[PDB]
DNA sequence: CACCCTTTCATTATTATTATTATTATTTTTTTTTTT
DNA sequence: ATCAAGCCTTCCTTCAGGTGTTGCTCCAGAAAGGGTG
């Protein structure tokens, strides 16, 4: 490795190319579309390339959800050019315990722990937390994550730190203190989501840099849904309802809503029952309540709500209404499916910039469809080719058996498809994750499966996330039975089913021992600018994302090297029928053999 | 250069395609025979290789401009806004051979075989106009290479690589125009109406028993032709967003800025057809140079070495390079 | 040293082909005489014998660009973007002999046999572009093949045996494009407009009764000079359709693979099948697999540096004196 | 000298054509995240 | 606080047989001679 980058000696042989090809045309200005599989090592591919990019005197930014940022910080630790330059991390207020009130509930539950680590300043317990503290060299008190191990049953929403808390707690001070954290360090790193508010509080004119000389997104896919998120303002109806009695034109505002299975989807104004005179109420009652007297934590609700009204006050915004899955709560959203103008702004303040994920191509090096979810400039973009290695289908099992019906909903598939999960299971030694699409094809198949499974299924439904029933898979695989999951939502994308029990040796590696596709994952993404995008491109975005879905639902099995004897089988009839729309689903199918 | 513009149609677009099309009343185009079928003049059509579904790769119908025609196009711009006046500000002229090679690339038909010199080509080829449109006697190869106008399409979407996946159309993208075509003498109504017609009334009367007679002669044959002629064609709808690409292997700076001198009045000109129902009237929405936007609303602001290019040939310009491009080796 | 080269055309491509073709003013081709017929030059099409639909071969249709337009394109653009500037910079010159054999390959040079030593013919090709093009007097095997574009379709299926089912184009391939020259002398009608002849009115108005009376002659032989109104058809092979391309070299040297990794880098300014003023024959590479394996991206050819530094040596080595001593002795 | 240019010869004598055929219309219901 | 909680037939008719121009052009040969630098 002659005139090497900067912590390439820990990154894998086989990116070592796409490595130099990155840093070559991130140095050029380009933003580049890097893709990686799971395994091959991308952290320290990152620190790689954030390393080479700080030493040349650039303000380097990486973007990555904050499971991903403390194996990123760890990968760039302990290399000595960004021992040099410095790492810092940006937080936003969601971060942070609020400390008076996580104390008046330690006493009302009784937590001893919890109350004797806030009598104290709240001082980092976790590894975590301190090793944190000491690369960053501020000292991270009051987090969320030191809370929960403490007591993993407290009400978060209900101690998480909101703007409107007083300016003499401590978490407050270390939060705004902590603001200007990328002043101090030439590496920042941050999540999507604090990057995608950074870009409409550009737009709006601190918390990052007004120019990211070279910019890293780990993790890529997940970026344009960020800021699909942070321009949605949603009005929680019963929340305020009951804050309130703690008005009657935001009842007939609800009444009104009533009356406009989509309901009122991607339509900004065209209908207009009595909704903007119950807006225009609805901000004069709520706004001109008084605040003296309003509780530090109802003026927060009161304040997201106000803002949910006058985003939908404008018109410049799309309008949804949505249901909770406890119960049949009103829910508002004005959200946005037109996302050109921010991120033209973010890419206008980046010099150069990385596109990395597992999942960035469609076919190929085709990266125009993510260009297209992100707003990339094309005289900008540069889609690198891709790395798919062998042994990433190597251990995979593939079998030829599948059920005959196709899914419709019907009863008869749910009986033909348990029939072939029970010979899966049967077949099984380990533990199994079927993959449904649907709610309603899960509960199907949990009403054709519980009775003869026994305590074997698990079931993942709107009483049950998809982090307990990794919990409890995780649980039932540590007590020797071998788990069957009916799994769904983020069950397809972005679950470790590797087992850290067992780190040095993965050819004894048995958490996932078969996976099942019950039906090609077809019409996953609703989002307001993915209905778009459909709407403009057709039906080749719908299947596009569809295969995107399932070469993620795919990328469950075998998450390193080493592994052996892994099942994968797919029960869509329309896999072994003749139809053409279902060809782009043959050929990550015709990439393993027997 | 590799020029890329993109224009909008603000009116429609009808380059004609030839052959004999027909149409019912409903709007089926080239309905079964025995049917009452009008005849329709449908716009120039090429099929193109296209991505419906997903890999199930298919020519379908996409509506163009040919090359051919706007290349001719780009052609008379710069001749009629560029070439012509300043060849005629000065005392310089042409002959109607050399006007007809600076137009329709040859003088005549018959072309000479015999080749023409190796001092003359590189001459003709440095020229701004001639080494772009390289017709003469003796066939020079120009160094301008049009496009087909395409349409930001999503059937043009393996046509154009990427950047144009937003403000890029679906769907059918044409529609039928109907014709009358009144006869005008059944339209008058008065003595005050006919006092213009020679004769007055007995001419008209006259001209009405001859289109009754020869409706009884389409009677007949049914079971010489009338000004009554009831037909349709079909255009482009007005508004789509068209791509359009210049090539030049190796200009000169000025030839290249003959080209953006034309884009330059390209505005207030007529892509297609249909003159008299104003059809290919458009605007440049966008002028990329290597891929450079280089086009304001102003005009161009860009390309200032080859806008002082051609300003320099332009001065330099006269009748002697095109009347040795005109003139036939056996004539 | 296979290299399978498939691209996408953004343009038409048309090949023209031999033969007084025929249409109506409809699609129907080569009518019976005795109805009004146009000229028509289609674009380049063979039979092929392709095991389509059934378990026989059969005689269909495949229009393509012939390989011997393929091996000037290549040779061209190796010509212009590699030989050209490297050749420019050093400051060497070709002669009669040196150029046709170079750009033609042609024996024009000298033309009668030349008896060439084994030493030559070795260190010839040894040489990059004298390995790829031998030929011309010395008569020099070549080391580059080229395969003809073969369109990924039905009818070139079984040339494409495998791995190239997905992406296959079917039924029609080709379409006529018509085009009219007509006269400009026809488009006049302003006194501004006529101002610019040398003549003027007068000149314009002998082209018309020059125009008349040869209308006159010819409807009256009907029952040699020609105007300039002209409507003509061209059948063109539709655009986006992905071709296939074989480059196979006979065992090469180092250098010659570079230099045709160079030209596919480069190419992408250059065109196929002529139809220049159309602007036909537009592409853009789609991928690159050097013995099967992809080394294709979108701005050149990632991979394959042992090549690029052997060409790279080679372009600097290169010299007009081994052009002459394989034109001239 | 090598190269570069201009003009001689022949008299053939019908002329089938690929009759292939050419412009569309398919899904479907998630429940994330950890920002102001 | 409730009933009566719309009835019947209207449900197209001529005109529109499009016609003119375009209906291809070049070249694909090497001698041997004479006037040049």
């Amino acid at each position: 490795p002659a005139d090497a980058l900067p912590g390439e000696g820990a990154v894998r042989e086989v990116l070592r190319p796409l490595l130099k090809q990155a840093a070559e045309k991130t140095a050029a200005g380009k933003i580049v579309f890097a893709e990686a599989a799971t395994g091959t090592g991308k952290g320290r591919m990152i620190a790689s390339l954030a390393a080479a990019a700080a030493i040349k005197g650039d303000t380097v930014v990486v973007s990555a959800p904050l499971a991903v940022t403390w194996q990123l910080v760890n990968d760039m630790k302990d290399i000595p050019e960004v021992r040099r330059v410095g790492l810092t991390l940006s937080l936003g207020r969601p971060n942070f315990i609020s400390p008076q009130r996580t104390l008046e509930w330690a006493i009302d539950n009784e937590r001893a722990d919890l109350a004797a680590w806030i009598e104290g300043g709240g001082k980092p317990l976790s590894l975590r937390s301190m090793e944190t503290s000491k690369v960053i060299s501020h000292e991270l008190c009051w987090l969320l994550e030191d809370a929960l191990l403490l007591a993993e049953d407290l009400p978060a929403d209900s101690l998480l730190l909101t703007s409107e808390d007083p300016a003499d707690c401590p978490a407050q001070q270390l939060y705004v203190a902590m603001r200007s954290n990328y002043t101090e360090a030439g590496i920042i790193l941050c999540s999507h989501f604090m990057l995608a508010a950074h870009t409409r509080m550009m737009q709006m004119r601190l918390s990052l840099p007004h120019f990211i000389d070279t910019l890293i997104v780990d993790e890529a896919h997940l970026l344009e849904q960020a800021f699909a998120s942070v321009y949605t303002h949603t009005l929680r109806l019963r929340p305020l309802m009951r804050t309130i009695e703690g008005l009657d034109a935001l009842k007939e505002l609800f009444t009104q809503m009533q009356v406009a299975t989509n309901t009122s989807l991607n339509v900004p104004l065209s209908d207009v029952p009595e909704l903007i005179p119950a807006l225009k109420d609805t901000v004069k009652t709520l706004g001109a309540l008084p605040t003296k007297g309003m509780s530090r934590d109802a003026r927060s609700v009161i304040r997201i709500a106000t803002r949910a009204a006058n985003d939908a006050l404008s018109g410049h915004s799309r309008l949804r209404i949505e249901v909770t899955p406890v119960h049949s709560y009103p829910m508002l959203l004005s959200g946005r499916s037109n996302l050109q103008r921010a991120l033209l702004g973010l890419w206008n303040a980046t010099g150069g910039a990385t596109l990395v994920s597992a999942t960035l191509f469609t076919t190929g090096d085709n990266g125009s469809l993510t260009r297209w979810k992100l707003e990339v400039p094309t005289e900008r973009a540069a889609f690198l080719p891709p790395v798919h290695p062998a042994w990433t289908t190597a251990p995979v099992l593939l079998h030829k058996e599948f059920c005959a019906h196709e899914p419709d909903d019907s009863p008869e598939w749910a009986t033909e498809c348990a029939q072939t999960i029970q010979g899966v299971a049967s077949t099984a030694q380990g533990g199994t994750l079927v993959l449904c699409t649907s709610y309603q094809n899960t509960e199907l198949l949990a009403g054709r499966l519980g009775a003869a499974l026994g305590d074997r299924l698990i079931v993942q439904s709107k009483t049950s996330s998809a982090a307990t029933c990794l919990a409890q898979f995780k649980a039932k695989h540590k007590a020797g039975i071998r788990p069957v999951w009916l799994g769904l939502g983020a069950a397809w994308t972005g679950i470790d089913l590797s087992d850290h029990s067992l780190p040095d040796n993965p050819e004894l590696d048995r958490l996932l021992s078969d996976l099942v596709i019950t039906r090609i994952p077809v019409g996953q993404n609703r989002s307001l600018t993915h209905e778009r995008r459909t709407a403009i491109g057709g039906f080749r975005i719908i299947s596009q994302e569809a295969a995107w879905h399932f070469r993620q639902g795919l990328g469950r099995l075998v998450r390193r090297p080493g592994v052996t004897h892994k099942n994968l089988w797919v029960l869509d009839a329309r896999i072994y029928g003749g139809a053409a729309w279902v060809a782009p689903f043959r050929q990550i199918l015709d990439r393993y053999k027997k | 250069m590799q020029i890329e513009v993109t224009v909008r149609n603000i009116t429609p677009i009808f380059s004609a395609a030839p052959g004999s099309n027909y149409i019912t009343i409903d709007g089926t185009i080239n309905p079964p025979p025995g049917v009452s079928r009008f005849p329709l003049v449908r716009t120039r059509m090429m099929y193109v290789a296209a991505d419906v579904g997903d890999g199930v790769i298919k020519s379908v119908p996409l509506q163009i401009v040919p090359g051919n025609t706007m290349r001719s196009l780009l052609r008379r711009t710069m001749l009629k806004h560029v070439i012509e006046p300043a060849l005629v500000e000065k005392g310089n002229k042409l002959s109607i051979g050399a006007y007809a090679t600076a137009y329709s690339g040859n003088a005549t038909g018959n072309p000479d075989g015999v080749p023409s010199s190796f001092d003359e080509i590189a001459t003709m080829r440095a020229h701004p106009f001639i080494g772009l449109f390289g017709g003469g006697p003796r066939m020079l190869e120009g160094r301008l290479m049009v496009d087909s106008l395409y349409p930001i399409h999503t059937n043009a979407e393996r046509i154009l690589g990427a950047g144009y996946e937003n403000e890029m159309m679906s769907g059918p993208i044409t529609q039928v125009v109907w014709a009358r075509r009144m006869d005008p003498i059944l339209n008058l109504g008065s003595s005050e109406d006919v006092e213009v017609i020679n004769g007055g009334a007995v001419a008209a009367n006259g001209w009405i028993q001859d289109l009754l007679a020869n409706s009884k002669a389409a009677a007949s044959k049914k079971k010489g032709r009338g000004l009554k002629a009831f037909n349709a064609h079909e255009v482009v709808i007005p508004g789509l967003k068209w791509v359009w690409r210049i090539s030049l292997d190796r200009p000169t700076d000025a030839q290249v800025g003959l080209v953006l001198l034309a884009l330059n009045k390209m505005t207030n000109e007529r892509i297609a057809g249909g003159h008299s129902k104003d059809y290919g009237r458009f605007v440049i929405d966008g002028v990329s140079l290597n891929g450079e936007q280089v086009w304001s609303q102003s005009g161009i602001t860009g390309g200032e070495q080859y806008f002082d290019a051609v300003a320099e040939a332009i001065d330099g310009l006269s009748s002697k390079e095109f009347e040795q491009f005109a003139q036939s080796a056996k004539e």
